[PDB]
């Protein structure tokens, strides 16, 4: 009664007759035969009279008419626990790094409701991107969802992977979950993880361009289960139990096209720009699953930090605005500031982030809001800013103070800033103490001026990174010292 | 009564019942599930010979056919009165906040209910204030009637329906509900018990007063279709005995894309861009639930989500016909950091009347249309020729006008969040006193800048003058 | 009555387009426009306030005999209304004989044509 | 003066053509689009 | 095996098979033509009982309803190896140049590959070092990595592959394949033919150092669709001996288009405009197989042509997602006789960043760019008034750009029997110090001419002293 025949097999799906018992949505088996050594899973959806479509995860040309198929009795799970941690793997949990098999204990199931409305928290707690305009201007707590939206290559992947970088000791599992991405570009993200050694506390769930469109679909999904077992159990980080994780869907547009691409090989209705009517649906309850749950319910979080790329900076489009309506801040990554050589490129006038706001530690609001306004003086004098010798002395001075910082603001990949370098950096370029700084070596000062916080005076650093928490940081002792640390450098270089 | 299911397509499930136990229409059937917890389908269709489908308004991802349904012979019944004040709700009147079931001895009353007859309409609607400036001059919020907002992914529709909640929920004068269908759990609510359960009437909070049912976006399509049902049935019994409510139900829209996802599942023939053929039939049996009659009014305030930024969708262009006042948020408005993005050419509403509103109101509002409107007359000739090939007077108006889009912006309460400036809540006098100040003359010396994020005209020129 | 306004109408927004830009039209081109202006601002009817035949036949006579280009453009309909109040008060027959004979094939009877310019006239020396 | 300023509404002029070329070609592609999305429908 | 032909609609037929032994997806079912000759249908959809749906790939005019098929239980068997060199095929691996059979002791492959695993792509990314300066400097190529070239193909675009395909054959491995894919028989077949047979280079024609499949306009919409894996199928053979391979595909948006139409064909319901709902898919099934790995590398230059002018369209929107590197042959640039007529501007490449072609080379590129952007700018004002009003240094940058956008010419030896010029390769190294001494004020006194179809700086002041 749980052993099937395929009589059927088409655009990706098989009909599988004769498989009663089935659940509706169970990952049947495909048992190995003659030719294919591995069992290829396969998820059934349409439980209909007397058979039963399946979605084939995998290459469709690898199974026959009239094949076994074995109902698992599970539903489509995925194995999840600290084994995880440091492996590529495939979408069904199956790894691809070739380092070994996966030892897990349990295996959480795909496409479960999200927590809910009751079992949450306003996010507190920040989240240290490393990048200053992000840290400053867009702020991120745990247990939110920024959207990452950006045209082509304008460095969406590159933010994503400097906030994985960057949480090393902050006792984040990060998640990254490579949709539609080619191969290439997969090993060179991991590769990069490797080097900096933040495979440690990693996850990277790989559902290629060449794999199938069953991949592509469940690959969040997958992502998304395992981000909910750290957030709801926890694992074992550097000693400590973490229950906060951070999860990169990277391009969920990719993830729309191979979900459009299995509707439309299903003879699913098409809607707008061809997708299926519950593309929103998709990413909603995709995305939903990120939460911050309150004290009674674990007290976890999982971030999620989802990618979009948009055509000719049209943010307009369908699924840029379904995901922008789920999701609670946006990251616009313009390509004209990326082309002008800010290659952090944030349309910092119209990006936002409505919620982690007061998720942030006092100190980098304290030092940024003021930021933001000289950032706004700087957008709405760019109009005047063609006049020569016709402005004031007070718009010209906000027009320089501007570009300081924009050129502040620029910073190389790769390089991450704790967040005690971020506050006081903005701390000196913002309160006058860089006026007299020529702009094109800004970003090199800034890079000197880090070292001397690195090498002079490293308890200044530590001073700060204590002193974050307070609701007034600029006490008299660590304003005294940085002050003090500035005039220093200034006077050395 | 018992049932089998057959199929299992999506969240739609087809069951076989005996020739002469077929569930009706709007009946709901359950699935044991096991585990002592059930599944509450509600059917949709009859298709033959004792099959019913039905949507599962659950999970519906783990059951299997043959399994059997049991016909409670009864739509789905959800508790009415006082016990569900200061409640939150799902779709099937189930609590899910962490207070005890509601009791027995509470009157169920089935989600599907006629809506009022024609008799019963009140068409008798008056002002309600609501502090925001381009809500109060532009398209007044209705007193007892119908309005929305229709606003783009990006524009702030959260952030005006909160900031007009805390507005207007602390003098009520009544009961209030607020329905979350399809909307995110983070915010839309879980933030807003934050806000509720903070503000206080007389030792008395908001929340006490409210009834919240959600059904938000990470439920599957059944519960996002009928929990503003659900919440329609919880007001209707407050409406009945005369007490005032005040509605609050979040993206009408996500209630239609649920239906377009459920007609799918069913097989119905596709209309427009994949949306259900009973697309009108369903607004309509949702909105003329929401109607003030003749024992008790309703004053409803409700969201609509365009897709993408295409205001002649379906949905929208549907819900346009259903409403005493229009908002229409745009994302270029908000883009230009004008965060309460309402385009005032795009926005209407009923009451503008100089018999209901006012002489004053009315001729001040009917000029700052004029004024916007001989400025959309010229946007392309600022944008090629530029500003200098235009008349006196017309430089005069496109730039009254400029200043009037600026003074539009207003600070929130709410806002305070991702925002440094205070909230300001600026009265529907005084709102009317600043434009009819603006359109004078007075200000025009002021920039334009000035006009950004400020209250009524006062704080303009306080601003103007600290800038000396 | 109408020819006269559907022509100015339509030449009036032939117009438009000299004057959204130019500045250095002739007088002809201004009377041109402004007794466009004066037309559309004629039609600017309020709500529920139907005119009936006779009504409208004389404010168009009015209109397009130059009896209103002394009228500024922002009180044209005011005008209008007022005007209208005239013939309702002042003189009634002079409504009851435009209705009675609209159906000859020259309105613009002598008879019709005076006690009519006679009433503009009169409403015109009353009211500014 | 008269070549400065119509040099300045020349290239407004492109860069609004560019805008308008963008935002034909979104009501192109939609167009196709739709009319496939109703062929189809109809042939099924 | 041995099924009856069931159905003949068009190209899409279908054959019925015993309930056992029916053929897998993509199985090349073989119908003997009542001749030697034979038709190749390749399996796209199984139904039913035994009853697969398979597209054509030819005439299908001559066929009858019940006629015998074969299952060869493979994928398209495309022979590889050293003998397909210097041969011209089809889709189906049959040579269709004058000479014979290519034989059965050589070895045949399927068609339908997997991509390498995740383990044998390389971590880092490699310049491949073509050679050409403006290439090499302003968009250089990725080892391993498509590149996409925009042309009319009358700006010298064969020019450009012949000297790739000689630069890499002469100064390594050097094996190439060449895809034409909706390729005309006339203008893309016999043209083609002649250019890379009298083409030479060391003794050795471009011909004998390549390998040309032709899927052409005339064959139906399977052959069209395939000719890209036959193509693939035939470069993993060289790329398997370590060796290093170029690709180029003709009009990769004509394989979009056959695939579009093979959906179609196959009643599959239409996606966005008149796109298969497979395209994702489907540009990944190719293009994956184009990678770095370990043993080898395959380099692929695709040509795009944009349907109407649509960098947003979806089969250009899928070949951007997978391209490192685009060239824009432009036709004003080659009307003055610079035949690597590539627009720096508008050429772009992902690879030109300071972490892999070095600090040096990425502030040379930009410097380069940002001084042809500005004569750029100034186009219009010295027809607006005359080099006069420009202010001094600007009156520099546009005197330097048309220096350097002469210089972006360039001697190839694949051209050196036509013009009478030796060819000169350009290493990656010797393009960026000679235009970083272009730059910094080296050779302003040398007029515009001397740089002219030149080699490195070394090439410019030589001659200016003789
Ligand atoms: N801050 C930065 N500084 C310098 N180079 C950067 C920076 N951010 C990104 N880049 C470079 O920009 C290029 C594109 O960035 P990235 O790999 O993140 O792509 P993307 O914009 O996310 O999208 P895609 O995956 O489609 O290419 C890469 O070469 C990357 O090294
Ligand atoms: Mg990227």
């Amino acid at each position: 009664v749980n052993v099937g025949t395929v009589i059927a097999v088409g655009d990706g799906v098989a009909r599988l007759s004769g498989l009663d018992q089935v659940v509706a949505s169970e990952i049947v088996e495909f048992p190995p035969k003659a030719g294919r050594n591995e069992s290829i899973y396969g998820i059934a959806l349409n439980l209909e009279q007397d058979s039963v479509a399946a979605i084939i995860l995998g290459d469709d040309e690898t199974i026959e008419e009239g094949d076994m198929v074995t109902s698992t009795g599970r539903v489509i799970s995925v194995p999840v626990g600290q084994g995880l941690l440091g492996r590529v793997v495939n979408p069904l949990g199956q790894p691809i790094d070739g380092k070994g098999p996966i030892v897990y204990e349990k295996t959480r199931p795909i496409e479960r409701i999200a927590p809910g409305v009751i079992t949450r928290k306003s996010v507190d707690t920040p989240v240290q991107t490393g990048i200053i305009a992000i840290d400053a201007l867009i702020p991120i707590g745990r247990g939110q969802r920024e959207l990452i939206i950006g045209d082509r290559q304008t460095g969406k992947t590159a933010v994503a992977i400097d906030t994985i970088l960057n949480q090393k000791g902050q006792g984040m599992v990060c998640i990254y979950v490579a949709i539609g991405q080619r191969r290439a570009q997969v090993a060179q993200v991991v590769g990069t993880l490797e080097r900096f050694g933040a495979m440690e506390y990693t996850i990277v769930v790989s559902a290629t361009a060449s794999e199938s469109a069953a991949l592509q679909y469940i690959a969040p999904y997958a992502g998304c289960a395992m981000g909910e077992e750290i957030m709801e159990n926890g694992v074992m980080l550097n000693g400590q139990l973490v229950k906060d994780a951070l999860i990169v869907y990277d391009d969920l547009s990719k993830h729309a096209v191979a979900y459009r691409q299995v509707s439309l090989l299903l003879r699913r209705p098409p809607g707008r720009e061809a997708y299926p009517g519950d593309v929103f649906y998709l990413h909603s309850r995709l995305l939903e699953r990120a939460a911050r749950l309150n004290e009674e319910y674990g007290g976890g979080s999982l971030t999620a930090l989802p990618v979009i790329e948009t055509q000719a900076n049209d943010v307009s489009a369908y699924i840029p605005t379904n995901v922008i309506s789920i999701t609670d801040g946006q990251i616009y990554l313009e390509s004209d500031l990326f082309n002008a050589g800010q290659r952090p490129a944030l349309n910092v006038g119209i990006s936002v982030s409505r919620v982690g706001g007061a998720a942030q530690t006092r100190a980098m609001r304290a030092v940024a809001g003021k930021l933001k306004g000289e950032l706004a003086q700087f957008r709405d004098l760019a109009a005047f800013a063609q006049f020569a010798s016709d402005l004031d002395a007070t718009t010209k001075a906000q027009i320089e103070r501007g570009q300081r910082l924009q050129e502040l603001l620029k910073q190389p990949q790769y390089q991450p800033l704790p967040v005690e370098d971020q506050v006081a950096v903005l701390y000196a370029a913002t309160n006058n103490y860089l006026d007299d700084v020529p702009v094109p070596l800004i970003t090199k000062w800034r890079d000197d001026f880090l070292a001397f916080l690195r090498t002079a005076h490293p308890e200044v650093r530590k001073l700060i990174y204590d002193n974050r928490l307070d609701r007034k940081f600029p006490t008299p002792e660590v304003k005294e010292a940085l002050e003090a640390a500035i005039k220093e450098f200034k006077a050395t270089s | 009564a018992k049932g089998v299911i057959q199929e299992i397509i999506g969240v739609v499930i087809r069951a076989k019942f005996p020739e002469d136990e077929v569930p009706e229409i709007y009946n709901a059937i359950e699935i044991p599930l096991g585990n002592g917890d059930r599944l509450v389908c509600e059917v949709q269709q009859q298709l033959g010979n004792g099959v019913v489908k039905a949507v599962a308004m659950g999970s519906t991802d783990g059951l299997r056919r043959g399994l059997e349904v049991i016909d409670t012979g009864r739509p789905i019944a959800v508790p009415v009165g006082p016990a569900t004040l200061g409640r939150v709700f799902n779709v099937l009147g189930d609590p899910i906040d962490g207070m005890g079931p509601i009791g027995p001895e509470v009157e169920r009353r089935p989600i599907h209910r006629d809506p009022p007859s024609f008799e019963e309409q009140n068409t008798q609607a008056q002002i309600f204030e609501t502090g925001i400036k381009v809500i109060d001059l532009i398209a007044p919020f209705t007193r007892g009637g119908k309005t929305a907002i229709f606003g783009g992914a990006g524009v702030g529709k959260t952030v005006v329906i909160q900031e007009l909640i805390a507005n207007i929920a602390k003098e009520q004068s009544g009961f209030s509900v607020f329905a979350g269908v399809g909307e995110r759990s983070r915010e839309g609510n879980d933030l807003i018990h934050e806000m509720k359960e903070a503000r206080i009437d007389e030792n008395t909070t908001v929340f006490d007063k409210t009834v919240m049912v959600f059904g938000q976006m990470n439920e599957p399509p059944g519960a996002r279709l009928r929990v503003g049902l659900t919440a329609l049935t919880m007001a209707e019994y407050f409406r009945d005995e005369g007490r005032d409510i005040l509605l609050f139900i979040d993206n009408i829209f996500r209630f239609v894309q649920a239906g377009s996802e459920v007609s799918s599942l069913l097989g119905r023939m596709p209309s427009q861009v994949g949306y259900q053929p009973t697309l009108g039939t369903e607004m309509g049996e949702l909105q003329e639930r929401i109607t003030s009659t003749k024992r008790g009014s309703i004053t409803s305030m409700q969201a609509v989500y365009v897709p993408a930024d295409d205001y002649t969708d379906p949905a929208p262009a549907t819900v346009f016909s259903h409403l005493d006042a229009t908002i229409s948020l745009e994302r270029s408005i908000a883009e230009r950091a004008i965060f309460p993005a309402v385009d005032p050419l795009a926005s209407t509403s009923r009451i503008l009347d100089p018999n209901i509103v006012g002489e004053e109101h009315y001729r001040v509002a009917q000029e700052v249309k004029r004024v916007l409107q001989r400025y959309k007359d010229l946007k392309d000739i600022i944008a090629i020729l530029g500003m200098e090939e235009l008349s006196d007077e017309d430089k005069l108006t496109v730039q009254r006008a400029r200043k009037i889009e600026l003074f539009f912006s207003q600070p929130f309460t709410v806002a305070q969040q991702f925002t440094g400036r205070p909230g300001k809540y600026v009265p529907v006098k005084k709102t009317v006193e600043s434009f009819a100040r603006l359109l004078n003359g007075e200000g025009d010396h002021i920039p334009e800048s000035f006009f950004y994020m400020q209250g009524d005209f006062d704080d303009v020129l306080a601003a103007y003058e600290a800038s000396q | 009555v109408a020819g006269k306004l559907k022509g100015e109408l339509a030449q009036f927004r032939d117009l438009a387009a000299f004057a959204q830009f130019a500045s250095d039209l002739d007088a002809t081109t201004k009377a041109q426009i402004e007794r466009g202006q004066r037309l559309q601002e004629l039609l600017k009817q309020p709500q529920y306030q139907p005119l009936p035949v006779e009504d409208q036949v004389a404010v168009l006579y009015a209109a397009t005999n130059n009896y209103l280009d002394d009228v500024p453009v922002p009180l044209i309909t005011k005008w209008r209304d007022d005007f209208l109040a005239f013939l309702r008060t002042a003189h009634p027959e002079v409504r009851k004989l435009i209705y009675d004979n609209r159906l000859d094939r020259k309105f613009p009877t002598p008879e019709v044509k005076e006690a009519l310019e006679a009433a503009i006239k009169e409403f015109k020396a009353t009211s500014n | 003066a008269r070549m400065v300023a119509m040099r300045n509404a020349t290239n407004n002029a492109k860069d609004l053509v560019r805008d308008l070329t963008l935002s034909f070609n979104k009501a192109r592609q939609a167009a196709i689009t739709k009319e496939v999305s109703e062929i189809a429908s109809g042939a099924a």
